[PDB]
């Protein structure tokens, strides 16, 4: 079992980080969507926050 | 809240314009008040000159 547990584990928990390090870049761009929509001023800076 | 913090630059900027869009549309029903007041008012004497009716 614990040699299929983690082996699991780790494997998922790639997938893990594929999905966030995925995400993070969603918030990434997100972010920079708010800089420049709050430097242009489209949109306030409490967003960028 | 203009460079504080919700303004939104742009979002301001509509307002803005707002007050310098209804305003203007205050202009004009002001030019039709001012219109139709020189209608009423303007009943009759004395045309452009002043003298013996």
């Amino acid at each position: 079992q614990t040699v299929r547990s983690s082996f699991n584990n780790i494997n998922a928990s790639i997938s893990s980080i594929n999905a966030y390090k995925q995400a993070v870049v969603s918030a990434q761009s997100s972010l920079d969507a708010m800089e420049a929509g709050y430097s242009v001023g489209t949109r306030t800076i409490v967003d960028v926050l | 809240l203009l460079g504080t913090q919700y303004i939104s630059k742009q979002e301001y900027d509509q307002a803005l314009a707002d007050a310098q869009q209804a305003n203007a549309a205050v202009t004009a029903a002001k030019a039709a008040v001012e219109t139709a007041r020189i209608n009423l008012a303007y009943t009759k004497v004395t045309s452009p000159i002043s003298g013996r009716i």
